[PDB]
Parts: structure tokens; sequence; C-alpha cells
């Protein structure tokens, strides 16, 4: 970026030196090297707006104080320049809180945005009676039912009116004594915010990649933390995004050990394994326990580029930088115990350094236990995504070429993935296969514009738990113990007989 | 009592993949598809017989024909530089069918030569100024796979696994 | 959906650029214009399948050939003494049109084979006393390079990046 | 287990050369093979009668670099006839790989740097014959003395000796 | 880049010879390289293990002329058998380069000059043989001991040393 542009301002003709400042790495548009933070900031600059940070001093000079900076600076010590950070600001809705004094008789109306609703008071009336009237009334009219929600506060007496758009103005006035009004908005986002931040703020046509809320992980308590990972669930399994989703822990203060961990990640649920859990919080240099996180998705963004993109972000290989302990020493049992219940745990090991030790997702379906097979099939999806966003809005003439033109780059999308190594099997045949020719196109449905693509993929595993059998032999012996143990080993795989057992502990 | 009929010579469309590209146009000529094997010799000293054995699999060139039509000159400009990316390859894809007039009945997947660089570009096959043929453009491709995974029927797999 | 018809054979103009000299004469008569990619074999070790590996660019010879007519004498001598200097380089223009009679229709630019050397002159393919056949002047041509920068379609285009 | 790249060609490296302080810009088609070979000597360990080998006397052999005999080669000649009377000259080779398709050279990685050799070798005419048809080809040996690797972001070579 | 002078062939080349104080008007059809060989030796610098050459004791080897033998050759075949009997008397050799398209060279720059040559052999008969259909082939051997140019605009084998 920089170092090209110093001879800009010179006239003179000549040889000069510029003794060479830090150039930014350029991040490609691999559909999974990104991660988006779902966050909190007073400085309101992009609400509800996921924006590209380019590092820590951006972020501060932008969103100034915040919750999430430790997370941010986690990230970008883990990634080493290499991914891409988007950071969502929650936008915290406006609230208009109107009391009903009495219950007056007499005609008064109540104004939000414009649209005047007209209430009537006769006798026999009650101050909750007309709350609920009003708020029927609000919430039954066909146009500000989607603007805003109209609800009952702490009194029956009062009826609270939350903006159902948050970056959209919202305006209330009243037309009646009986009717005080008050502005108000939370000076904090809460859990219904994040909510529909998580759910109306992500484009399908934004990268695909990690989401993570940290700060929400850590504020918030056990229900609103379900929520929150309810809809994380949703926005990751959702048919047009099909990302992956990194959840945390409460409060270390709340999950003390790993017996809590395991029971809340027993809560939450991921049929299809789009969420995976992690525990400890990594105090970083500066001595804060921060959600794990951000830390491990600048770890596996980084680990895509040098690794690989089938890897999953995990290893003794691929420590986590910019930490230095975990705010809790998780033994081998309590590990043994949780790592099948999809709880990933995050382990100080001696000479190696702080290791994510765990790359399981939450779902119970066998075929997806990893996360590296979750993450292959979202770049998969998101792959072939984009390639026919090109694809859509064309014209289907005569030949109907554009379904054999759209099997042909299904094709050679596939292929490129094969090359990259996200498939078992020596060869494409064994990688993939492809189905969307003009034989399973209906007119009925091209009449509408659908078009339906078959596709068959088998992932790349991973090595979990390396089991070795070796034998104390006798002297000389060796090589006939070898050969018979050999011959009957090569055999038993071979035929197929080596599963028949039991399993022992 | 033949209950199907043959495929005749005519039977198949051909279409490529240059790269990251997919080209709209039709071949009407395509050579021999194969996988051969050369071939050494040996014997097993019990006999004076020569036996052959298998090795070293090939697929051999591939030699594509059209009409040279205009809307061509994009073809010609993608063919005479797909090899200079050593990432990108040629695909040939060869859907067998059953056609009357435009009215190709396909069935089963179709053949797909993965991997091909390209050996010979030949716009023009000749110049003849009272000549009556129509101009034959001609591609000479080398196959390192041949595969079918677009259909239902799958008659190019491979003993993989 | 048949429209714009292919080119035929005889759709091609064919002229001639000899040193510093600009030849007026047409030529009724050119043979293939190709890219050939002279082809090394290799392995990756992990199978025993040949791979074709692209390399050492030639454009063959083309022979072009047309009435030995009066007139003819002085091309005769430029073609001659071409390789005599060896900075004068011949220039084959060829443009393709849509010709019907003496009506032309081009469309597009001219390929246009530079640096070229003679490498045969036959001024006299054969006599008989007794054959009716017209004489034909035949030259070949080692082009180096193909371009085309005339018109607007631009029929060879080299990834120059 | 994937096929992403092609090979290098033979033909997919271009060579240039520097002759003492003259940066030379004219370009070689044909350059002989490049190794790094060790002289061997045998010993035993005295408990068997196996011939084990020994590495030594590292050498970098002869480097036969060739090229069509142009006008402009005049200097060519001279500079190469004349480096090895300067005792503080001496000639580097500087061999870029690349995939080039015509005039279309790719280069990726660095350049393979022969540094510190002399020239021991120069023959502007190959062969004289007045039927003959091929190309004069200007012929020129060289003895590095060592390998590197320069620019680009790939290293080609790096000795470990010094650590 | 552009190639603008298309480069010298094997055939491009005139040579003829100088016998001592006879001037000879016979042109050769054939000649092997021209070259100045460096002889080299090894040496190390001690601070390391890599074998260095060394160049030395120069020498430009032997040419072998060859022509078609033709009548009038006699007087050829007596010079160069009687030139070395005089301590005096030398062999000069003289290449011009030149773009012949036929008998139309157009010369450019000097001639290359092989100075003081020794005959080491001539054989006017290459070999007999009645049903044989090659011309017959005179070949001389010569040994120069220097080389210049001076009869043109190029000068292309300038060397530092002579006086």
């Amino acid at each position: 970026m920089t170092n090209f542009l110093n001879g800009v301002n010179i006239g003179t003709p000549g040889a000069y030196a510029f003794y060479q400042t830090t150039q930014s790495r350029p991040i490609n548009v691999e559909p999974f090297r990104t991660c988006y933070m779902v966050g909190f900031a007073s400085n309101g600059v992009n609400k509800n707006v996921p924006t590209r940070i380019s590092n820590l001093t951006d972020f501060t000079n932008v969103y100034g104080t915040s919750a999430s900076t430790n997370s941010v600076d986690l990230f970008f010590k883990n990634s080493q320049g290499f991914g891409n950070l988007y950071f969502v600001n929650v936008a915290i809705p406006t609230r208009y809180q109107i009391v009903v004094t009495a219950a007056t008789a007499g005609s008064y109306s109540v104004t939000v945005n414009g649209v005047t609703k007209a209430i009537t008071v006769v006798g026999g009336a009650t101050t909750t009676t007309i709350a609920a009237d009003v708020i029927s009334a609000i919430n039954n009219d066909t146009v500000l039912n989607k603007e805003v929600l109209a609800t009952v506060g702490g009194t029956s007496s009062t009826v609270v009116i939350t903006s159902k758009k948050p970056t959209n103005t919202t305006t209330a006035a009243v037309t009646g004594v009986i009717f005080t009004l008050t502005t108000t908005t939370g000076t904090s986002p809460s859990v219904a915010d994040y909510v529909y931040t998580i759910n109306n703020t992500f484009d399908p046509a934004l990268e695909a990649g990690f989401v993570i809320a940290p700060e929400a992980f850590s504020t918030f308590t056990k229900s609103d933390r379900l929520s929150i990972q309810v809809a994380l669930e949703n926005l990751c399994s959702a048919y047009r995004y099909q990302w992956a989703a990194l959840i945390d822990s409460g409060a270390m203060s709340e999950i003390s050990n790993t017996d809590r961990a395991i029971a809340e990640a027993a809560t939450y649920n991921s049929v299809q394994g789009h969420c995976s859990y992690y525990y400890p919080y990594l105090i970083n240099l500066d001595d804060q326990q921060v959600p794990p996180s951000a830390a491990v998705a600048g770890m596996a963004l980084y680990r895509f580029v040098i690794d690989g993109f089938a890897e999953p972000p995990a290893g003794v290989n691929f420590p986590l930088k910019g930490v230095k302990n975990v705010a809790y020493k998780v033994t081998w049992e309590e590990q043994n115990v949780a790592n099948p219940e999809g709880v990933n745990c995050i382990l100080n090991k001696e000479n190696y350094g702080i290791v994510v030790w765990g790359a399981r997702t939450l779902s119970a379906d066998p075929n997806i236990v990893f996360i590296s097979t979750r993450i292959i099939l979202n770049i998969v999806i998101n792959t072939l995504n984009r390639g026919y966003d090109f694809d859509i809005f064309n014209s289907v003439g005569g030949t109907a070429t554009v379904l054999d033109n759209i099997q042909r780059k299904t094709n050679t999308l596939l292929t490129t993935l094969y090359q990259a190594g996200l498939f078992y099997g020596q060869t494409t045949s064994e990688a993939f296969s492809v189905l969307g020719d003009a034989s399973v196109q209906v007119p009925s449905l091209l009449q509408q514009g659908l078009v339906n693509m078959f596709i068959w993929v088998v992932p790349s595993t991973i090595i979990e738990r390396l089991i070795i059998n070796i034998k104390q032999t006798a002297i000389g012996d060796l090589e006939a113990t070898v050969a018979l143990d050999t011959a009957a080993l090569q055999s038993s795989v071979e035929e197929g007989t080596a599963t028949e057992g039991t399993a022992p502990v | 009592a033949v209950s199907k009929r043959p495929f005749s010579i005519n039977s198949f469309a051909v279409n490529l993949n240059i790269g990251n590209f997919v080209d709209a146009r039709y071949w009407s000529k395509c050579s021999k598809i194969e996988k051969t094997y050369n071939t050494g010799e040996y014997s097993d000293g019990q006999s004076n017989i020569i036996y052959t054995l298998p090795g070293a699999i090939k697929y051999p060139e591939v030699v594509l024909s059209k009409a040279f039509s205009p809307g061509d000159e994009e073809l010609i400009n993608r063919l005479i530089a797909v090899n200079s990316d050593p990432i990108a390859w040629v695909t040939v894809f060869i859907q067998p069918m059953y056609r009357d007039g435009y009215y190709n009945v396909p069935q089963g997947g179709k053949i797909i030569l993965e991997f091909c660089t390209v050996a010979r570009a030949t716009p023009i096959n000749e110049i003849d100024t009272i000549g009556s043929n129509a101009a034959m453009f001609e591609c000479a491709l080398n196959p390192s796979r041949i595969r079918s995974d677009g259909g239902n029927i799958n008659w190019w797999s491979e003993p993989a696994a």
C-alpha cells in the first residue's frame, strides 16, 4: 500500500531513500476468510452496518470506547494481517413510554410516525383498559404493527412503544391529557436489539465466514445467551448464508467449571453443526479475560491461509498469540467427558503455548461432528452461490444452454475446490458429482424462474485420536513376529473384519 | 431383435470450458476417445511365448473441428491464451443424445475430458479463392483424465475404490 | 436458428508486403494458419498417466499459390531478394470477407503474419506442352508471429498481461 | 492428491549476464545443467565390510551458455574476452524462472544467481560451412563459485553453513 | 526484444589465407570453432571448502579449414607444405562475416584475423573411393597464436594485450 507513493510529491529528478515503512497484506476474496463481530459502541457511526476494520487503531478511531476492543485486538494479533474483520454496531431502538393517568371520559388520539389513532374513553373505563385498548389499536393497525411494537411496561397503566426498525426515525405524539408521553432509549443495547441485528443486517452477498458476539456472551445472562445462540444458529443455518458461528461461555464467574460449560452447551442446539462452542476465556497480555471466539477466529483465518481451508481452527502447530494464560485449567478427564458433548477446550500446553484442543461442533449428527467438515460444506455452498450470482437474472433462450453453462461453471468451481484439497478422493470422480442439466428442470418452475441443481461431495476428514499399538519382542524373533502380525492385520483390514468386536475403554 | 437402436456417429454434443470461462459454442466433429496402455514384452521363462504387460496409461490427442463462423474470435483468443496460465485447463464435455433435428434426447451423464492442454489451434484449415467447402476451425487437446458424472448412466467410471 | 452463415474457404483475401515494397497482387490459395505447441512428456510420480507439457511455440510454414501471370516478374524478383537483406521481412495480410463475385463484405481486422522469411519460390509448378492446367506460382513462408489490428474484431491476440 | 500447477518447462527460464561492471542486456537461449556436486571419499566404520560415502570439496560444475550470434554481440565478445584480465572482475549469471507462452513471461519467485563466475571458454563461432543452414551459435563456458537466490517471493537456493 | 537484425548463419563467413609472403586467392568452405580457451587450476581460500577456479595459460585451439579439392590447388598444397620450413614465415587466416544471399555478400565490420598460425596438418585428399560420390576434401589444420580485427567498422576481437 505505502512504500510506493514516497516519490510522488517530489518534482525534482533524482535518487532518494525513504527507509521502508510497513506494507499491508491484501486479503483475497475467498468465501471463508472473514469474521463478523456483533458488538456495541455508544458512538453509533455504523449502526447495523457491517464495516470493515483495518486494524485496532482504526477500530478505536471510528468506534472509540467499546467492550469489544479486547476481542478486536486478539483477532488482529492472531490473524496477523490475514483475513478481514467486519464490525456490526448494534442499534438501540427508540422507545416511547405513555402513562395513562386516569380514565377521564372523552376523545383522545395517539400519534406514531404521523399515523393518528383516535381513542375514546367512556364511563367505567380504567387506566389498564385504556392502555390495553391503545396497545391493541396500534398492534392491529396495518401500518404501525410493522414499524413499532406496543406492549405493557412496568405498570398496567403504562404502554411502551418500541421501534421495530431501529435505524428508521420513530416519532410519537399524544392528543389528550390522560396520556403523558416520555421519550426513552436504553443507553445500552438489549438481547432483542442483538437478535434484530443478527437476523436483519447480513446481506447474503457478504463474504461467508465466522460470526462472533463476545461482548454479548460475556455480559448477558443465561436466557439472553440462549436467545442469542438461537439467533446465530438460525442465521448460520439459513439456506441463504450457510456460515459458521463460534459460541462462548458466559462470564467465568457464572461458568466457573467444565460441568457448567457442558450444561450450557447441552442447552444449546445446532442440528447441522453450524455452531461450535469454546469455553476458557483467554486472559490476554493486559490480563483481561477475553471471550475465546475472536482469538480462535483470528487463528482460524491465519490457518486457512497457511495450513489450508480444510484444516480446522485447532492444533498445537497453530497456537494462540496475544494471550498468556487460560482463565481455567481443564483436566484430561473433564475434557474427555466434554469434547464428545461439543465443548472445544483451550489448554495451556507447556512447550507449545495456548492451543485449541477441540474441533467438534454441537451437532448430534455423526457426519458433521468436526467443524472442518462444516467449514468445507459452507465453502462449497458459498463458492457456488457467488458463482451463480452472476448467472441470476439471465434470459433462458431457445437453446436452454444456460443450464448447460451452469453445469459447466459448477464443474469448474468444484475442480478448483478439489485442487484446493477440500475433498477426500484421489480423483474428482471420487470427490464430487453434479446434476443440473435440463433433464431435472421442470418447465412449470422455469416459468416462475426456478432452477434446481443437485450436488454430491465427500468432505475431507481429520486426525483426532492416534492409537499406537506396539508389541514388545524378545531378542531374535522380531522379523517373524512382525511378518505374522502384519499378515493378520492386513488380512483383517482387507476383508473388513477389523471392526467386528467390542470397543474397550 | 433390437429393442434400442445404437448411437450414430452424429449422436454427440461437444462443448468446451477454457479456463474460468464457459464457451457457448458447439463443435461438430471430434476424433476418437481412448484409454491407451503402453505395452512391454516379457516371458515367464517357462515358455518362449511373448507376454504383454500393460502400463503407462495415456489418453491420446483429441482433435475437435467446427465451422469457422463469426463469434469465433473470442474462442480463438481464449484457446491461444489458455496454455499461458499454468493453472488453466481445457475441459471437454461430450453429451451423447438421440437427435432427429434439434430434438436431442440425452440419456446418461456426459463424458468429461478433464485437464486438457492445447497442442494446436487452426482457425483456418485452408484458403482457396475458388473453393466451396466451409472453413473448418480445428483444435487439438491432450486430455489427462476422463470421467462422467452429469447424468444417470456413468459410462466412464475408473476403478478408483 | 441459422443466421450468420460461416466463412467459406474462399472467404479470405491474401496480400503481401515484401520488404519496403507493397505488392498489389492477390493470392488465390493459402495453406493452414496455425499455432503449434511442441510437447514434452512428464509424470507427477503419483500415477502412471503420461502428461503433456506445451512449449516451444512455432507457426508452421504457409504455402501461398496464385496463377502465374504477366506482371509477376517483379513479384518473383522481390521474393528472390527478400532474404538477401537481413532486415527485410515478408508480411502476409489475410482479410476475412463474405465475398460474392467482386462484392466483398469485410468484417473484423486483417490477420497479419509478421516477420516471415522465404523458404521456397516456385514460379512454375510444372510444364506440360499438352497440359491444360493454369501454371501456378507458389511461395513458402516461415512466419514468426500472428496478430491483427485493422477492423473491429481482433481475430488474434496474444496474452500480453 | 491434487494436480494444481503444471511443471516448469525446459524453455521456462530467462538467462542474463553481468560481466564485470557492465550490465549486459543480451539474453541467452541455452544454458547447461546447474548443480551442487559433492566430491566423495570412501571409508569404513571397521564394524562391517560396507563401503560408505563421505561428502566433501563442494563444486559447482561448468555452465555452458549459448545463443544466436547476431550483430551487437561484439560488445559481448570483447567483454567476455576481457573480464578475466581484471582479478577483481567476475561474471554473474541471472536465471529467472517463468511460465512464458510467447512474449508473455509471468515470472514467479526470485532469480537463481550464479555468483563469482570466471570465463573458461568464449566461442563466437561454433562452426562455419557455406552449405550449412543452422544459426551460428555464440558459446561461453563459465565456472561459478557460488549460487544464491535474489528478489521475488520464492527463494530457490539457500546455503546453510552460517546461521 | 524485437528481432530487428536477423542473426548470422554458419554460412555467413568467408575465409581466406595468407601463407607467408604469398596472398592466396582461394576461398575455403569450412572452418572449425574460433575460441579463446583458458586453462584452469583449482584452489581454495582456506576459510571455506568450495573449489574455486583460477584461469591461466591462454590458448587459441587448433582450427581446421576445409574446402573442395579442385585444380589450381597444387600451388596451395606446396605453399602450405613449405611454409613451416621458414622459421620467419607465418599463416594468417582472414574471416569476413557477411550476409550472403547467393554471390550477394554484404560484409559488416572488420574481419577476424587469426595471426601467426603454424600448419599442423595438410590433407589434400580426405580419402579415395572409386564408388564414392562426395567431393574430395582439402583439409588444413592451423595453430593460431593471436586474434584481432582491423578492416572494418566493428572490431569485434579487441584484446587489451598486444603491441
